[PDB]
């Protein structure tokens, strides 16, 4: 029928089952209020639903929010619509100083009299607030081991001025504010994109190159304003692009009759990233797999100065990288690995971890706890030949 | 299909997953068949809708004589016409034509019974019916 | 809900044994204190009291708003049904956490504060998408393949449904899976026969339907299908049909071509590129195998690649037999008449005849069964393959 | 399915062991060839895992079952090479051919004979053939013997060395993750016996690996996180020598083995102090397992270290005594005024700011109680070196105003602006000194032993504050004089000031304010020895408690300090011990839920944790025993801050729910003090549910009840955004929540999560779980808001200076001997990794990265890069050492 | 094939009622 | 009823009364079920096309058992096509009156 895994294997398991299932019977016991079309449950608002909610009905408003035209002369006198009701003449009131309540702004207005109490953040549309990464991912800069040249190229550009603004003074340079990633794929073009966005110290920002398509006109062209405007603002900021051939790499007129709406937006990025009122401290990365079908607007320097190739390393990458995956595994402590790396020349990273998760199964395609090095032995003796004999390859 | 989708799903295709929804639920027919007929054949989503919920097509061939001498006595069957008429001649002076074409020359040959002050279809108001449909036929 | 987060030991260790013993320590305990509340002062405070408080506190008219931004803690910007947007706070009545920007919410009449929300309806995007229930046959219906049945089941069913085994060794389990071979095969079986058996819930998207006379479309169904898919559950991700639509970039022409282009460029960032997309698992199915871009073959992407070869006289004889197990059978014929003699045609030429020869029996409005029903279906079937043939002798 | 034609072992093997019974007798060879050919097979068709089902193994039992039922008993002439034949064989499939009753005979095959040397056929093999049914056999089998006769039979004897190889397997098969199924086999093998199995499991990891030591290393102190209170007694010292005896990483002792110092025996930590002064080469390690050793989780080492090598190898003393810690005011005297604070910031009363135009004008309030919220603005933002002179002019026309008992905290509140010093401390109190008045000088003299506490050199053993205390005809010369030297004295165990302040508690004089506080005086001082403290204490207590029935100035106070006197060991004696001697009536019998579970501050003992509710759960109660239902629920806020978030979860469960929604008493009017004392960081599970009994006050009841609850709210230090809870709170709270009785209430809340900007680690917890008491300063309070009337004059004594054993923040220091380097850091959210694919990625939050004097925080694991190796002592503790090297091209 | 496309705009219509009862004097 | 129309206050938005439905507009629109009169065989010219619709339709309808002896599914959806006015109107008018 069934055998005991583990010695008190449904033993540890209904006990923890009917106590789950004893949750739920404590609160039907209690009295439970759930799913009562959209209210919260009773045990923490019947001590917030008195007279501290009249603290909120009769001393607060509603103050209907608005937009500020322009200022005028010795005085406010603020012209102002709401949105679609009336254009108004409005004064602030005195709960306010005179100084942030600039042109442009979002601002909220009382419903009485048309006074002015709080001014708002601004309307950032969704669409560009879903790309802002607001979290870091866990990637070391020891996990893209093999790149020693390429780290270094890179650690120069866009993290040493943004952590030391002292050298490039007491030298009286300018750093490269942008760079070109390339090369053949899984070489680990979005693991130093990661790293990179680990370290920052900054407002990373991940761009999509394929989210500027779009079906009308203009609007693609108009993600690109709203991208520099946070930029600006938010000081010393990270963007990270990526898949640039979908922004743009020709100028085909040959028949100018076929693409034409991604040229514009590219166009668009081509003002923005340099000419007219430079941006100040901003870093753009590229990394794309195809680097030479690209319009060369974007190769001039100033706008991408560093070409960093990434190549499949030599021979010590190989086992080095072998000592970052199979280093975090559950292995015999009787390793070596340059047999290991000599028995696959010319392969990437990501052939490497396949291995090593290709490894794994075949202590699941066993019944084993563990993996020796005679089953490694037997993952790369199957992989030799599965890559001898592949079906692309 | 889902050419006009997330874009706003333009309430049609809506129904058509509801057509596909109960065929889907249970017929085995029961007593029940349903029968569409289409032009522009190429367009639709059939590939979905081969297993099981519709089935075999037939082809329809442009008419011939005899078919076209049927669909002459169909369409004008709800007339108030006059005997003494030979129709296979005017079903014989149409090459190719239609049987949408046959019904618009029922209502040209009751237009020329109507300016003969006559309730009366005589063989002069198809065999002038005949000359000019197909004259509006003579283009291609 | 939530009552106690640490899984850790993972085993029959003797820690697990003691802590999730508190657990119910602390569970009884906490019920026999409050049992012994509707035993001495069994009151009933709040059945009333408390609606009666909060329905004279809202108003008797309620009004929809949709969301459009959130702000600290209490107010946030809302909009009426109109455009007229007003800067009110909401209430400790609502729930706070399914509180997402885009939703409809329940307002006053003076302040116009936000007392209510009202709970949203289903997308219709799963309604379109998803093989809602188990569509077909199980694994009674496919003949004989028991190896790509086995690589199938250790990389989807057996990491979801007994996940305790990667997690002794920490190793993910692998990501993508092509099936691929010649066509007839069974590739559309083994994923409805998946779909079937399973626990998750299967998404089937056939590929040729990803290429709109509008444009940014392409991106556009890409990257809210596995958003769809990553929001609703645990998730498997089939697409049917990825040769024809991603297979290289062959000439770099324009007009439509690079659009295409670009529909498989956000396919393979939204495959994998960023914040790897957790519980979602992703199967693809072709014909052809080498006319594919290489930068989607690259492990990272997928790890699986399946052959399906054409057995000649093994497998068939169930497939015959599966086919013909719900019909007829008078004792004239004989399978071996058939699938001894010729070695390579598919199990949908199977199929083929199996409904041909119940064609042919009932329009001539016969009995059962005839061997002459099985010579002239399977003289058919050739036809079916033949008259679309150019080979004329050896090339 | 494809069968039939294949099933050669179907047919074979289950015709020859058919015809083994027909080929035992009459067929010598038959017997034992087809047995060996059976048995060497069988075994051959199990040692590969690639198949769980064996072609015999499920197969042959069909038959096999009843066969070997009728072969091995029934065959009665067993020889010396067939029972090595039969038993090696068919004990192989028996987990799987018997049912779930196979518990009781795992022997009735195996144990007729076990066959040599079983990992001969079991070696490679991982768990298939006996290494489940071994767990099987130490599970139910040795347990029934092992229940009371331990020392017994074979089911003993040979299985000790049994288990013996086995343990050695897990890690000899390929050393996996299952080197700590060896602990899930050693203890529940011999449950209590735990270090009769350890001591063979001592040994034999002392042999077994240098590396595969620290896994199963932390999954020792992770099942000694809890235990039973014997198994906690046992494996705990089991964990001591394997730093000791196979490695020597031998500097998680002092920290690690004040884990063990209360547990068995608290001269066996000392004797492993005894083994810090052996294990003496050369500094580096040897200087940081005495940093701790000072002010970090005790004291009173002071007196071991005056030995013979008195050069700078037991020069350390003084150095760790008061040298670092003036090192440590070296950190607020140069680093802090770097990185954010001038001496007055002073302004978090000035960001009462736009309170004055909130609904039109302001300058309303004129309460004098507000007053003593004034002291405030200046005292505790001058906490690490906020010396002022001349901007304590608040307090010095207030001192010369009115208001006796703030002239008692003016003049108290000097002795926190001036923390931890030692070099001019008095010499700030003097000129504020002769003011010739009984709560001016109390106030200040008071604040002296506040300047000195953490010194404990010589500064006023017996000589100002004792001075102090025999000038007593009157008030607080009376009261304050005994305080501060308590607690300047309290880390120590030092007997002699003891006996020179117990004649305060054998006066008699019957000032009952005086010697409450003299039993919380004493109580910080001592946790283990010295009965005659509770004979003391016990004599004047039958004196006065017993011919009264009276308010809690005998109930929150004399209890206490015997509760401070047997502190922490989950023995039971000390309840036996105190229970027993105060044999009285029930509102004597208040002190029962004491000393009870104040010697059970944390573990694992839910036991105790049921008796703690269910003996005293309503009762309806019409007002007899409310505070003994209180002070029961005070016992449950222990218990609860050190299982490391276990019960933490649970308490938060339990109390929002059972309490305060659906309780009388219990609940609304004190069950808020748990989160006043579990949690000391803010998180908004809390942070938001309290506000949601809060806000609302409830005004119904006594309602400085609920706002007594207002006020350890703010108990969250590390200042947060939580200004909005407050100063919103205290917006409503001018007019309504009336000024005459919180207006230095809501203040006091508000001023005190910045208290300084830094300095806030008071949590009980260092290391990563050790408690560093600490708990002697701090529950004083706790117990002493119950409830009112000591907002006005007693409490005034307390709520300034009562919990002072905040040990400073930050871990960025170096200390490389010239204390030059900074680091390459790098801080992040707390650990998860707990047995996972090794080595582990360590935390998450990697994205904080900085060199020097950067903060602590609640959930951090800070660790460092660069090839500096960090080699002093991999826990942590805030004095790293740092030495360098870099053998790695 | 590749065709973008702009757009337009449908406003809606608004109407407005009140009691009635407020004279608008207040002057002299 | 979902889909029906109120009587509702202007003050306090109560209701005051069911109104009623005004047409059902699918059921006022409700497809008409007419007499299913064939012309006859006489659509020859077709006749080819009439013997599939027999056995693809009538073959259903009037001999369920053939289908349930030799285990067959019976059909449900036909699909015509063609030049439109071909009779795709006319013909399926007449075969729903020979069954
Ligand atoms: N040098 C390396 N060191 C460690 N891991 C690597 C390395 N190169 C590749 N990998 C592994 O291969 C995977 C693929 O890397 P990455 O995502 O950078 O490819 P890519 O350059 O983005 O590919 P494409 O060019 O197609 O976008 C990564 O998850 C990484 O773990
Ligand atoms: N092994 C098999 N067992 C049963 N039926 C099969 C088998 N192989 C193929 N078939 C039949 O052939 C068809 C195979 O579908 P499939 O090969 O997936 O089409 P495609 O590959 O073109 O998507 C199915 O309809 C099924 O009825
Ligand atoms: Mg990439």
């Amino acid at each position: 029928k069934t055998y005991g895994q583990s010695t008190y294997s449904r033993q540890i398991k209904q006990v923890e089952d009917d106590i789950q299932q004893l949750l739920k019977k404590i609160n039907e016991l209690t009295g439970i209020k759930e799913s009562d079309t959209g209210l919260a449950p009773p045990a923490l608002w019947d001590l917030a639903a008195d007279k501290q909610t009249l603290q909120s009905e009769q001393p607060l408003q509603v103050a209907r929010c608005t937009k500020i035209i322009n200022a005028d002369s010795e005085d406010p006198k603020y012209i102002i619509n709401v949105k679609q009701f009336a254009k108004f003449v409005v004064d602030l009131s005195d709960q306010v100083a005179p100084t942030d309540i600039e042109e442009g702004m979002r601002v909220g207005v009382d419903r009485n009299k048309y006074q002015i109490h709080i001014p708002l953040p601004p309307k950032i549309d969704p669409t560009v607030t879903m790309m802002q990464v607001e979290e870091k991912p866990d990637v070391t800069y020891s996990d893209v081991g093999g790149c020693k040249e390429q780290i270094e190229k890179l650690r120069e550009v866009v993290e040493t001025p943004l952590l030391h603004p002292e050298r490039f003074v007491n030298l009286g340079i300018e750093p490269p504010k942008g760079v070109l990633l390339f090369g053949p794929p899984g070489t680990g073009k979005t693991l130093c994109a990661r790293a990179v966005a680990n370290r920052t110290d900054a407002c990373f920002i991940r761009v999509i190159g394929s989210e500027l398509v779009q079906k009308y006109v203009g609007e693609g062209a108009r993600m690109v304003r709203e991208l520099f405007e946070m930029a600006r603002t938010k000081k010393a900021c990270l963007i990270f692009f990526d898949e640039i051939d979908a922004i743009g790499g020709a100028r085909f007129d040959d028949g100018a009759g076929g693409d034409n709406e991604v040229q514009r937006t590219m166009l668009e990025l081509i003002n923005q990233l340099d000419g007219f009122d430079p941006r100040g401290n901003i870093k753009v990365l590229m990394a794309t797999n195809r680097p030479d079908t690209l319009d060369p607007a974007l190769m001039r320097p100033g706008r991408l100065d560093r070409k960093i190739e990434f190549s499949l390393p030599d021979l010590e990458g190989r086992t080095h990288i072998f000592k970052i995956h199979a280093r975090s595994m559950s292995v015999e402590r009787d390793i070596r690995f340059e047999l290991l790396a000599r028995l696959c020349p010319n392969s990437t990273g990501a052939e490497i971890r396949s291995v090593c998760t290709e490894a794994g199964m075949f202590a699941i395609r066993a019944r084993r706890k563990i993996a020796t090095e005679k089953d490694f032995l037997e993952a790369v003796n199957k992989v030799i030949k599965s890559y001898a004999k592949f079906s692309a390859t | 299909r889902l050419e006009g989708g997330s874009g706003g799903d333009s309430e049609v295709q809506r129904t058509m997953l509801e057509l596909l929804n109960q065929l889907d639920g249970f017929e085995a027919t029961k007593n029940i068949k349903v029968i569409m007929a289409t032009n522009r054949i190429d367009i639709l989503d059939s590939a979905l809708l081969r297993p099981g919920r519709i089935d075999r097509k037939i082809e329809f061939p442009p008419p011939n004589e005899e078919a076209r001498l049927d669909i002459l006595k169909i369409h004008s069957r709800k007339m108030n016409l006059t005997r003494g008429i030979n129709l296979r001649k005017i079903a014989e002076l149409m090459p190719g034509a239609s049987g949408a074409e046959v019904k618009g020359v029922c209502t040209e040959a009751g237009m020329y019974a109507l300016r003969e002050r006559r309730v009366h279809v005589t063989q002069e108001d198809f065999e002038m019916a005949v000359a000019k449909v197909m004259q509006k036929d003579s283009e291609k | 809900a939530s009552k106690l987060p640490l899984v850790t030991p993972h085993t029959q260790c003797r820690l697990k044994l003691l802590k999730l013993e508190r657990i119910k320590d602390y569970l009884l305990m906490e019920e026999e204190f409050i049992r012994n509340q509707e035993q001495m002062k069994p009151l009933e405070e709040k059945q009333e009291e408390e609606r009666s408080k909060v329905d004279d506190l809202r108003g008797t008219p309620m009004s929809v708003g949709t969301l459009e931004e959130i702000i600290d803690d209490n107010h946030a910007i809302v909009s009426t049904s109109v455009g007229s947007e007003h800067y009110v706070s909401i209430l400790s009545f609502v729930d706070k956490d399914l509180l997402e920007p885009g939703c409809s919410v329940l307002l006053n009449h003076k302040v116009h504060a936000v007392i209510g929300v009202l709970m949203d309806d289903t997308d219709p995007l799963v309604t379109v998408m998803k093989v809602e229930k188990a569509p077909q046959e199980t694994y009674a219906d496919i003949g004989g393949l028991d190896n790509q049945i086995q690589e199938i089941k250790e990389s989807v069913e057996l990491p979801l449904t007994h996940p305790e085994y990667y997690e002794e060794m920490g190793i993910k389990p692998p990501k993508g899976v092509i099936l691929y071979g010649p066509p007839g095969t069974g590739k559309t079986l083994l994923a409805k026969a998946v779909a079937n058996q399973t626990s998750a819930t299967f998404l089937r998207v056939v590929g040729s339907e990803l290429i709109q006379k509008y444009l940014g479309d392409g991106p556009k169904l890409v990257r809210e299908l596995f958003r769809v898919a990553e929001e609703h559950a645990p998730s498997i991700v089939f697409i049917d049909e990825i040769d024809a639509i991603g297979t290289k970039r062959y000439d770099s022409n324009s007009g439509g071509e690079r659009e295409i282009q670009r529909t498989m460029l956000e396919l393979l960032n939204q495959l994998d590129g960023f914040d790897s997309r957790g519980d979602v698992k992703v199967i693809m199915a072709t014909n052809r195998i080498e006319t594919l871009d290489p930068a989607l073959i690259r492990p990272g992407r997928i790890d699986r690649k399946i052959e399906f070869p054409l057995p000649d006289e093994k497998t068939k004889k169930r497939i015959f037999q599966i086919h013909t197990s719900r019909m007829t059978l008078a004792d004239d014929v004989t399978l071996d008449d058939l699938i001894m003699a010729k070695d390579d045609l598919s199990g949908a030429d199977i199929k083929a005849i199996c409904t041909e020869a119940g064609l042919m029996a009932l329009r001539e409005r016969r009995m059962k069964v005839t061997n002459e029903d099985f010579k002239k279906s399977k003289e058919n079937v050739l036809y079916k393959k033949q008259e679309g043939t150019p080979e004329g002798l050896y090339l | 399915m494809e069968e039939g034609g294949r099933d050669k072992a179907p047919v074979q093997p289950q015709q020859s062991p058919a015809a083994a019974p027909g080929g035992t007798d009459e067929k010598p060879s038959g017997k034992e060839r087809r047995d060996a050919g059976d048995k060497d097979k069988e075994q051959e068709l199990s040692e590969e895992d690639k198949q769980l089902q064996d072609e015999l193994e499920m197969l042959v039992e069909r038959l096999g079952e009843k066969d070997t039922s009728l072969y091995r008993p029934a065959l009665e002439e067993l020889r010396r090479q067939i029972r090595s034949s039969t038993t090696s064989m068919t004990s192989v499939p028996k987990p799987l051919k018997f049912l779930r009753p196979h518990y009781g005979k795992l022997k009735e095959i195996y144990e007729n004979m076990a066959p040599g040397e079983n990992k001969r056929f079991a070696a490679d093999i991982i768990s298939v053939l006996a290494m489940t049914m071994s767990g099987e056999r130490e599970c139910l089998k040795y347990r029934l013997v092992g229940s009371q006769e331990e020392l017994a039979s074979w089911g003993h004897e040979y299985v000790r060395h049994l288990a013996g190889e086995v343990a050695k397997e897990w890690q000899e098969l390929d050393d996996a993750e299952k080197v700590q199924r060896e602990p899930l086999l050693t203890l529940v093998k011999e449950i209590v016996p735990y270090n009769m199995a350890h001591n063979a499991e001592h040994e034999a990891c002392d042999l077994l690996m240098e590396i595969e030591q620290v896994d199963m290393l932390e999954k020792d102190i992770d099942e000694n996180a809890y235990a039973k209170v014997c198994l906690y007694l046992t494996s705990c010292v089991n964990y001591v020598p394997e730093p000791e005896n196979s490695a020597l990483l031998r500097c998680a002792l002092g920290v690690f083995r004040k884990f063990s110092r209360f547990p068995e025996a608290l001269r066996l930590a000392l004797m492993l102090n005894d083994m810090e002064l052996v294990e003496d080469i050369f500094t580096s390690c040897k200087d940081v397992v005495v940093q701790k050793q000072m002010a970090f989780m005790l004291g009173r080492h002071g007196v071991f270290l005056e030995l013979s090598e008195d050069v700078e190898e037991y020069e350390d003393l003084t150095e760790i005594m008061s040298n670092v810690q003036l090192n440590s005011n070296f950190l607020a005297l140069a680093r802090e005024l770097d990185i954010m604070e001038p001496k007055v910031p002073d302004d978090i009363y000035k960001t009462h700011l736009e309170n004055n135009r909130f609904g039109g004008s302001g300058s309303q309030v004129d309460s004098a109680r507000m007053n003593l919220a004034s002291s405030f603005v200046n005292g505790f933002v001058n906490a690490a070196f906020g010396q002022d002179k001349l901007l304590t002019d608040d307090g010095n026309k207030w001192l010369y105003k009115n208001k006796d008992h703030g002239m008692l905290s003016a003049a108290a509140s000097l002795g926190m602006i001036l923390l931890w010093d030692v070099d001019g401390g008095l010499t700030q109190i003097d000129k504020y000194l002769y003011s010739s008045e009984d709560y001016i000088k109390s106030g200040a003299l008071l604040a002296c032993g506040i300047v000195n506490s953490g010194v404990r050199n010589e500064c006023d053993p017996a000589l100002a504050l004792l001075s102090d205390y025999v000038l007593h005809n009157s008030n607080t010369m009376r009261l304050g004089s005994i305080f501060g030297l308590g607690l300047a004295y309290a880390g120590s165990n030092r007997e002699d000031v003891l006996t020179l302040l117990l004649p305060v508690m054998g006066d008699s004089k019957s000032s009952m304010e005086v010697a409450g506080v003299t039993a919380l005086a004493c109580g910080m001082i001592a946790v283990g020895s010295c009965n005659g403290d509770v004979t003391s204490t016990i004599l004047q207590t039958i004196m006065e408690k017993s011919e009264t029935e009276l308010k809690d100035t005998y109930a929150r106070w004399l209890p206490l300090g015997l509760g401070l006197n047997h502190l922490g060991k989950g023995e039971a004696i000390e309840a036996i011990l105190a229970a027993l001697e105060v044999v009285s009536e029930p509102f004597r019998s208040f002190a029962n839920t004491l000393v009870d579970v104040c010697a059970y501050a944390g573990s694992g003992n839910v036991l105790k944790v049921q008796q703690l509710l269910h003996i005293c759960s309503e009762h309806f109660d019409s007002k007899e025993k409310e505070e003994d239902k209180d002070k029961k629920e005070k016992k449950d806020k222990d218990k609860k801050e050190a299982p490391a978030d276990m019960g933490a979860h649970q308490g938060v469960a339990v109390l929002g729910i059972a309490l305060i929604a659906m309780g009388e008493e219990i609940g609304a009017e004190m069950a808020l003090r748990t989160f006043g004392h579990l949690l000391r960081y803010g998180e908004p599970t809390l942070r938001r549910a309290v506000p949601l009994a809060l806000a609302l006050i409830s005004v119904s009841n006594p309602r400085l009840n609920i706002l007594d609850t207002l006020s350890k709210f703010s108990h969250d230090a590390d200042p947060e955004v939580s200004y909005n809870s407050i100063f919103a709170m205290g917006m409503v709270g001018s007019g309504t929540n009336n000024a005459r009785l919180a207006a230095m209430l809501r203040q006091l809340a508000q001023y005190h999560a910045k208290d300084p900007n830094n300095l806030f680690m008071v949590r009980l917890a260092q290391g990563l779980t050790h408690l560093g008491k600490g708990t002697l300063t701090l529950c004083p309070y706790h117990s002493d808001r119950q409830l009112m009337s000591q907002v006005a004059v007693a409490g005034l004594l307390t709520v300034l200076v009562s919990f002072l054993d905040v040990r400073n923040i930050i871990l960025g220091k170096s200390h490389y001997v010239l204390y030059g380097l900074v680091a390459a850091m790098q801080p992040r959210m707390l650990v998860t990794f707990d047995e996972e694919l090794r080595p582990l990625p360590v935390s998450v939050r990697v994205g904080q990265a900085v060199d020097v004097v950067g903060q602590a925080g609640k959930p951090k694991t800070i660790t460092g890069f660069q090839t500096h190796t960090t080699p002093v002592l991999l826990a942590h503790g805030e004095r790293a050492e740092l030495a360098t090297e870099e053998f790695l091209p | 094939x590749x065709x973008x496309x702009x757009x337009x705009x449908x406003x809606x219509x608004x109407x407005x009622x009140x009691x009635x009862x407020x004279x608008x004097k207040x002057x002299x | 009823t979902p889909n029906c129309r109120v009587a509702l206050r202007n003050d306090s938005y109560t209701l005051h009364k069911i109104l009623p439905n005004k047409v059902d507009p699918l059921v006022s629109l409700m497809m008409v079920e007419k007499v299913p009169d064939s012309t006859y065989e006489m659509i020859g010219g077709l006749d080819k096309q009439i013997k599939e619709i027999k056995e693809v339709i009538e073959l259903p309808v009037k001999h369920p058992e053939l289908f349930e002896a030799l285990g067959i599914a019976q059909p449900k959806g036909v699909l015509l096509y063609g030049p439109p006015g071909t009779g795709k109107t006319l013909l399926a008018r007449a075969v729903a009156h020979h069954t």
